């Protein structure tokens, strides 16, 4: 209506359409983009694989945590 | 026109009662169709012996005493 | 170093600089005031760093002689049970006083003045280890408070709350006050930590619990005297809800866990099942009285009888889960809470009306509050990632340990927590607007969402995270478990 | 856009029409396509190869 | 997206009020009254009514849908409706 | 109309009024006294008999001698 | 008085009647090609009474009929989306008029 | 790259819903749609990695709560049966995503539509990926949060409010049933995490002291938590949610109700098969509820005339039919049906809006008829989907149903009699209401307004990529993971599943049993279709029986109104309790009889005292 273009909301509003849109999504993505790269860091390390797999896996490029805790009997 | 104390809370064709009453008959088919079951008496009309295992039904691998 | 005199005289230089300030200069009040209540926040912080974690003994021990033979005197001292307390009645100060900053021409300094009394009151509380003197900090607060809702109350009903609260705190105190009097004749000090070394004859642990109970239970409201606190709650001004709620309803538990858990542990076992039947039912009634109540700020006021109700639950089960839960239930409350009478404040501020029926379709003119005011809904109905939810479940496991009956009964709580507790939101927030009531808005200004951070932060990071604050209490609570107990 | 009495009916693309044709003719042939295969299995008149 | 014109909704109405059985096609004014410009019963009112709430896809509330008795009224009532 | 108070109605106003002013309205009858007889009088001793059993058959199981709750 | 009130009264309400009954049998009877007969019929039952003429037993045959259409009703009647009761209601509304946004509400002096 | 999975749907929802204002109507679209995109494709080298591979990934963050012994970390778990419910899940919320981008093309604040979507995505992976039972919970309840948001996204409704209130509550009821199912958990083997659980699950063989009564510790806990999955997946006892929650965006019945969060309960259930399996008393009781869930659902859903009722009550029909699967201590079954089920039914929500959104927002059946020539594809796609649904032969829909039925057969005990009576009384009625949508919908006589059809336009491409690979996976899917899943002494899921070797008929199923009872299935899906056609397509309508008959007339409201389930439960529960709330703890406990011996109500005597002191 005539009021809800006077209403400031995080969202944007009802219909609403930036005229640098276009700029703004590419920004999001390489925001996005920077903000996933600590989180793959983080979850590469952080991650036990006690089985060795069947074939050759793509997580064998980072991970380095496959077949280390056959020893069991001494985990705390 | 003053509001009523309780103007805070507020199938047609049926009463709360005969409503219940028409529950009670449904849920009293489930509860019959269950004691035809019973006495249907599946159990005893197995067609197969129950199943055994080797090594004394698996009992070690099944955390048995070793 | 930083020891618990700073942190104390804090408020008594920021209410004395103020006292002899011409009250012309307004803004000169609200600077100093202002700045008084962050400076003590940040001593509160500072002394929480310092806090060792591996000793039950009291730390940063103050002395001062009250009676000529040293029987009685000034002990201030802060364990891990009594931190978190001290840190949230020093935080809550500067918001109470930001609340209150548009329309401070009026008030005057008066209230920087009274406000800075009650933490100046209400630090002593939580630092004290003596038992007579933590009765005389404990009824110095009705002063302040007893100013508060007289002088700055909404309507002419504050003389009848005033009167209602302050007969039933007094009635209460001086109960109390026997009991503290025969325990010092007998054992010959009021010493904390040689009252927990005393034993007591099987007699008289009954008679002086029942005592103790008399004053705690008032201010701790379980059933038959949680009459003053909605009334008193409701003609109270915005900042004045958040100091009964946020600390006032802070010190029946508290004084729970410090005077009557440990020094009667057989009179608390023989009580038990009392206490669990009282909690149980007041969850039960007040959960399900919140549901027809019309008025917003009487229905968050029944909000927190049920969620400080859960928690003598929890201290009652004397086990590390329902203690430690219990405390964090507290800190959440305290946060939860106090919030949601922000909220209130936020709305009643603007639009001088209180009852949910005027409201209605505010989440198209007012979105940020709306998103706010949901958030807090959230935490205030125990969901997972908010401080409740981690007091809430701690309790209950640690009370299912001891008796699944009254685990049962208060997991009913939640279920009508979260009855209540989204219904208002549906009504106030939710919904299609009524221009002809209602017609002009304005969403949070700077103060308001300024004001809501720290309450934002510190919801997520103790419901996430909880492990800073209960590492910091697993060796006093612990200890606090056992007393009598030797194996 | 065919008009019989006021009310007029959009023909649609020949997009649709040829997508919806041709899943449905796979749908056909993938059923034929089993029926042929493990058809005798389970009208029970032949077991893979248990009997 | 744009609501029909007035003569728009004419000419459906009259088409709708000529296309009955009873009634004579020879003269039906956009002013006429059913009950005294056609000769018509008084409960086939309604069935006209109806076929144009169905023939607009509007609902008409049964309190004011007898109030329509003239050609001229349906018209205007078809016509301010703005979801019609 | 340049003010955000809200236009307050006579009816909602006064039903919340005598909603709020409910303590006066008592007539101590028997639907009263049955009510706060049995539903502030029964249902706590019901409550309290059920933790004290709960305990009592908690203790039986392991076999120690029920403890004295009073 | 009752020559133009206590009767017209009723012959506004049988056309009501007629309404509803109409709506309820399109309503049961699905498909429009059965509905032709049903109508038929629904209106045949209004026009073998037409030969009454004395209010003293024309009241009673209304109440009788009110009664049955109670009882035969649709228990789920069909509602236009965008009319009251409908799914599309209030879906997405324009907004009341007047409404206004004030700024800079709370700022000191 | 398994945090991964897990947080581009937090990311792209705090992104969408933080800063949309920046990005608009489209951008908000972006970012939710490739953020669970990125997501969908990590699931697919996550199951080519764990399922296919067969090694396991445990991830451990930080813990949560720390008590004495209660700890509950920050842990992941994905094993085979994690993985599965990630590639359906994601899958389906991809395509959701990409349905919305142009079914929420007009809609105003579609925005923070896809924030609620992408925040729904990230609790259910959350849920699904739980090494805890408090992660599973804190997903649990988050689920439940989320469905509460998206039913009334239009707040201006009333019936949507309504709906989401009632949707909270039923969870609620249920998410009290599964606390104490979780206490229950820690009480006995003083953990949460599900290894030492499951590890620890067979020796204790101990009874409880619960409500008075003296009960089996792990029979207890089975049946708590199996009152958590009745609450979330709509059985028998608590399901009235489901069918009112109806009022949101078609969107959102078809991945919040259809796919996910009704298969939370199942899920539930299966991964806690290692502690289920240790109390026969508890598979009682889920095989009944099941089999009650499903016949009541198949008898309430043939008499419905709404186009998005229809398809709720078969997918209750459907949740029962895996739940007392699961009841027969057969959990490979159960997820291989859940799989099955979260694509044909996907796709016929996902069909059934299109044509609901070219209609003019038209969702009575009544009022819809001829739109097949108008729409082929859309009319194609809901012929796939009904056709899998009713378990047509060879077809996704064939490779589960009839398994369930059969191994319900083979259940020689009294619980798997009713079952297999139940599920293939069901059989017939699923039948008979699905070919009734479709023939109402599409084939009968046009029974529209001339505006409906004038205003007609079919799927474009972002509402028909989605539809397509829903048919592709509802054709192929159920064959191609039919060995992996169902098949003899399958290693797949390892460890995921445990089922012991006395309680194992799976062979017994296909060689134990006459040929008519593997035909039973095909003869009533038939013996409905016949039904349905005989009584829509050609017929004398003779409703006036409907008319002339009174028992008739109750009995049509019985069926239509939810067996009387709103009615009577509301009035002798929601009425009470809203009584029970005000007439009296407030009216008399604290109103004034605290006052009258109070400080006020006769203590104000002393006014009437201290003035006499003149004496
Ligand atoms: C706390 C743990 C669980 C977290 C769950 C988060 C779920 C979302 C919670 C908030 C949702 C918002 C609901 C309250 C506001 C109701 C709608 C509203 O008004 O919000 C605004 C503001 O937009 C938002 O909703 C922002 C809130 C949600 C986005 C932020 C969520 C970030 C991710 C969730 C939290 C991350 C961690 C979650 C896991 C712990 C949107 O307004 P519009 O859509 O433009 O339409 C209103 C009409 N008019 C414009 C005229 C006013
Ligand atoms: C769901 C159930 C479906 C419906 C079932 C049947 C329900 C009704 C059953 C009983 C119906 C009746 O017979 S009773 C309804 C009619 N009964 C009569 O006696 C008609 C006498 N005539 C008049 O009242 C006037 O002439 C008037 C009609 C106004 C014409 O207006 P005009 O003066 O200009 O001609």
């Amino acid at each position: 209506g005539d009021f809800r273009a006077k209403v400031w909301s995080m969202t944007g509003g009802p219909n609403c359409r930036p005229k640098h849109w276009r700029r703004n999504t590419a920004i999001a993505m390489f925001g996005v983009f920077l903000v996933c790269i600590p989180i793959a860091k983080l979850s590469a390390k952080l991650e036990q694989r006690p089985h060795m797999p069947v074939r050759p896996i793509p997580s064998q490029i980072w991970c380095k945590n496959f077949g280390t805790k056959d020893d069991y009997e001494k985990e705390h | 026109k003053p509001l009523s104390v309780n103007d805070e809370l507020m199938a047609d064709t049926v009463g709360k009662y005969e409503a219940l009453a028409w529950l009670s008959g449904g849920l009293g088919f489930f509860v019959g169709l269950g004691l035809l079951a019973v006495l249907n008496d599946k159990a005893s009309k197995v067609p197969f012996t129950p199943r055994v295992y080797p090594y004394d039904n698996l009992r070690v691998e099944l955390g048995g005493e070793p | 170093y930083f020891n618990l005199s700073g942190l104390i005289l804090c408020p008594v230089l920021g209410s004395i600089i103020l006292l002899f300030i011409p009250n012309s200069r307004i803004r000169l009040i609200r600077l100093i005031g202002l700045c008084a209540s962050l400076i003590t926040f940040l001593y509160s912080l500072v002394l929480w760093i310092q806090f060792d974690s591996s000793t039950a003994k009291f730390q940063f021990v103050e002395s001062l002689r009250w009676l000529p033979y040293e029987n009685i005197n000034f002990y201030l001292g802060i364990d891990g049970i009594s931190l978190f307390f001290v840190i949230l009645t020093t935080f809550l100060i500067p918001i109470c006083i930001l609340v209150g900053w548009s329309g401070m021409r009026s008030y005057g300094k008066e209230y920087i003045i009274a406000f800075l009394i009650c933490e100046f009151l209400m630090i002593a509380v939580f630092c004290m280890l003596d038992l007579l003197l933590f009765y005389v900090f404990f009824e110095s607060v009705l002063i302040p408070m007893f100013i508060i809702i007289g002088v700055w109350g909404s309507r002419q009903r504050k003389i009848k709350a005033a009167y209602q609260f302050f007969l039933y705190t007094l009635l209460g105190s001086l109960f109390m006050l026997l009991a503290i009097l025969l325990i010092l004749f007998q054992t010959g000090t009021t010493d904390l930590q040689i009252l927990l070394t005393t034993e007591f004859s099987e007699r008289r642990q009954i008679f002086l619990w029942i005592a103790f109970f008399a004053s705690f239970a008032v201010k701790v409201p379980m059933v038959p005297v949680h009459i003053w606190l909605p009334e008193a709650h409701v003609e109270a001004p915005t900042a004045g809800s958040v100091i009964l709620a946020g600390i006032l309803l802070k010190f029946g538990t508290y004084g729970f866990l410090r005077f009557s858990i440990p020094m009667f542990p057989e009179a608390t076992l023989c009580f038990t099942p009392f206490i669990y039947t009282l909690s149980a039912i007041a969850i039960i009634y007040t959960s399900l009285t919140t549901l027809r109540q019309i008025d917003l700020k009487k229905i968050i006021a029944y909000s927190s009888v049920a969620h400080m109700n859960l928690v003598t639950i929890g201290m009652f089960s004397l086990n590390i889960q329902g203690i430690g839960g219990s405390i964090l239930l507290m800190l959440s409350h305290g946060l939860v809470s106090s919030a949601l009478f922000l909220c209130v404040g936020v709305l009643y501020d603007r639009h001088k009306t209180r009852l949910v029926r005027y409201y209605g379709g505010l989440v198209s003119t007012m979105p940020n509050f709306s998103t706010i005011f949901f958030f807090f809904t959230l935490a205030n109905m125990s969901l997972p990632g908010t401080s409740s939810f981690i007091g809430e479940f701690l309790i209950l496991v640690g009370a299912f340990q001891r008796n699944s009956l009254v685990a049962t009964l208060a997991a009913l709580g939640m279920i009508l927590g979260a009855a209540y507790s989204l219904w208002l939101y549906n009504r106030v927030v939710s919904g299609n607007l009524k221009p002809d009531f209602l017609h002009k808005f304005s969403d949070l200004n700077g103060r308001e969402v300024f004001i809501f951070i720290p309450f934002l932060v510190g919801l997520v990071w103790m419901g996430v995270y909880p492990k800073v604050f209960l590492d910091c209490m697993h060796t006093s609570v612990s200890n606090l478990v056992q007393h009598g107990k030797f194996h | 856009g065919i008009t019989y009495k006021g009310v007029t009916v959009h023909t649609p693309k020949t997009w649709h029409t040829v997508t919806g044709k041709g899943l449905c003719a796979v749908m056909w042939f993938w059923i034929l396509y089993r029926a042929k295969q493990d058809g005798p299995v389970v009208m029970g008149w032949r077991h893979p190869w248990d009997g | 997206d744009d609501h029909l014109s007035r003569e728009a909704v004419v000419d459906r109405v009259l088409d709708v009020v000529k296309s009955f059985p009873k009634v004579d096609p020879s003269k039906v004014t956009p002013e006429v009254h059913f009950q005294n410009d056609l000769g018509l019963d008084s409960l086939d009112t309604v069935e006209i009514v109806m076929a144009i709430e169905e023939e607009f896809k509007l609902e008409i509330p049964d309190k004011e849908a007898d109030k329509i008795d003239s050609c001229s009224l349906a018209i205007e009532y078809v016509y301010n409706h703005p979801m019609s | 109309g340049g003010g955000m108070e809200t236009n307050k109605n006579k009816f909602i106003e006064d039903w919340g009024s005598a909603r709020e002013n409910l303590e006066h309205n008592f007539r101590w009858t028997r639907r009263n006294f049955a009510l706060i007889g049995i539903f502030g009088i029964a249902l706590p001793i019901i409550v309290y008999k059920g933790i004290v059993k709960d305990f009592h058959m908690q203790d039986e199981d392991a076999g120690r001698p029920h403890r004295k709750f009073l | 008085a009752a020559y133009f009130a206590r009767r017209a009264a009723q012959k506004e309400r049988v056309r009501i009647l007629y309404r509803r009954a109409l709506k309820d049998t399109l309503n049961w009877a699905v498909h429009r090609h059965i509905f032709y007969r049903d109508a038929s019929d629904l209106r045949e039952k209004f026009n073998v009474n037409q030969d009454v003429e004395d209010v003293d037993r024309i009241d009673k045959l209304i109440a009788h009929g009110e009664a049955e259409y109670n009882k035969w009703r649709h228990p789920d009647p069909y509602i236009v989306p965008w009319a009251p009761g409908g799914s599309k209601f209030c879906r997405n509304p324009t907004p009341p008029a007047g409404i206004e946004i004030v700024y800079n509400y709370g700022l000191e002096d | 790259m398994y945090l991964l999975i897990v947080f581009l749907p937090l990311l792209g929802s705090s992104v969408a819903g933080f800063f949309g204002r920046f990005l608009g109507s489209e951008g908000s679209a972006i970012m939710t749609t490739t953020c669970v995109s990125f997501s969908s494709i990590l699931s697919l080298i996550a199951f080519y990695e764990v399922a296919l591979g067969a090694s396991a990934c445990y991830l451990r963050i930080a813990p949560w709560i720390s008590s004495e012994m209660f700890d509950a970390s920050w842990g992941f778990l994905f094993d085979s049966l994690t993985v599965v419910m990630l590639i359906v899940v994601t899958f389906i919320s991809s395509l959701v995503h990409l349905y919305s981008i142009s079914y929420m093309s007009e809609d105003p604040h579609s925005p923070r539509f896809m924030c609620y979507l992408s925040i729904f995505t990230f609790f259910m992976l959350m849920l699904v990926t739980g090494d805890n039972f408090l992660q599973l919970f804190l997903g649990w309840e988050g689920v439940g949060l989320a469905s509460y948001l998206l039913i009334h996204f239009w707040f201006t409704r009333l019936q949507a409010d309504k709906a989401a209130i009632k949707a909270m509550l039923v969870n609620r009821v249920g998410d009290f049933g599964l606390a104490l199912g979780i206490l229950g958990c820690f009480t006995l083997f003083q953990t949460v995490d599900f290894s030492t659980i499951f590890a620890c699950a067979s020796v204790p063989r101990n009874s409880w002291i619960f409500c008075n009564m003296r009960l089996n510790a792990i029979s207890l806990i089975c049946i708590l938590l199996f009152i958590g999955a009745v609450g979330k997946s709509a059985q028998i006892g608590l399901h009235t949610w489901l069918p009112d929650a109806m009022e949101g965006p078609t969107p959102v019945s078809a991945l919040i109700h259809a796919a996910t969060m009704v298969t939370a309960g199942v899920f539930m259930i299966a991964r806690c098969s290692p502690l289920f399996e240790y109390s026969p008393t508890a598979l009682i009781v889920i095989t009944f509820a099941g089999a009650m869930t499903s016949f009541l659902a198949a008898t309430t859903g043939i008499l419905q005339n709404d186009l998005k009722r229809v398809i709720a009550y078969s997918t209750c029909s459907q949740l029962g039919y895996m739940i007392f699967a699961c009841g027969i201590s057969n959990y490979s079954v159960s997820v291989f049906h859940l799989m099955n089920h979260a694509f044909f039914k996907a796709l016929l929500f996902l069909s059934a809006g299109s044509v609901i959104h070219a209609m003019s927002d038209e969702q009575d059946m009544r009022k819809m008829g001829g739109l097949a020539s108008s729409f082929p594809l859309t009319y194609a796609m809901m012929l796939i989907g009904s056709l899998s649904l009713i378990g047509f032969p060879f077809l996704t829909g064939f490779y589960s149903k009839d398994v369930i039925l059969e191994l319900a057969y083979t259940k020689y005990t009294i619980s798997g009699n009713f079952a297999f009576w139940l599920g293939s009384v069901s059989v017939l009625f699923t039948s008979y209401y699905s070919f009734r949508l479709l023939f109402l919908t599409f084939l009968v006589p046009t029974n529209s307004f001339g505006r409906d059809i004038s205003r007609c336009h079919d799927a474009p491409i972002p509402m028909a990529i989605p539809l397509i690979l829903l048919a592709l996976g509802s054709l192929f899917v159920g064959y191609l993971a039919k060995d992996m899943m169902i098949g003899l002494g399958t290693n797949f899921w390892a460890n995921s599943l445990l089922v012991l070797p006395k309680n194992e008929i799976l062979a017994e199923s296909e060689f134990a049993a006459p040929t008519i009872i593997k035909l039973i299935p095909i003869l009533f899906s038939t013996l409905g279709a016949f039904v349905a056609y005989n009584v829509n397509l050609v017929a004398d309508q003779f409703q006036r029986a409907f008319q002339t008959s009174t028992f008739c007339n109750r009995l049509y409201s019985f069926f239509n109104k939810r067996w009387f389930f709103d009615q009577v439960l509301n009035d002798f529960l929601v009425r009470s309790f809203l009584r029970f709330g005000y007439e009296v703890s407030f009216e008399a406990l604290d109103k004034g009889a605290i006052e009258i011996l109070g400080p006020y109500g006769i203590s104000y005597t002393f006014r009437r005292l201290a003035e006499r002191i003149s004496q």
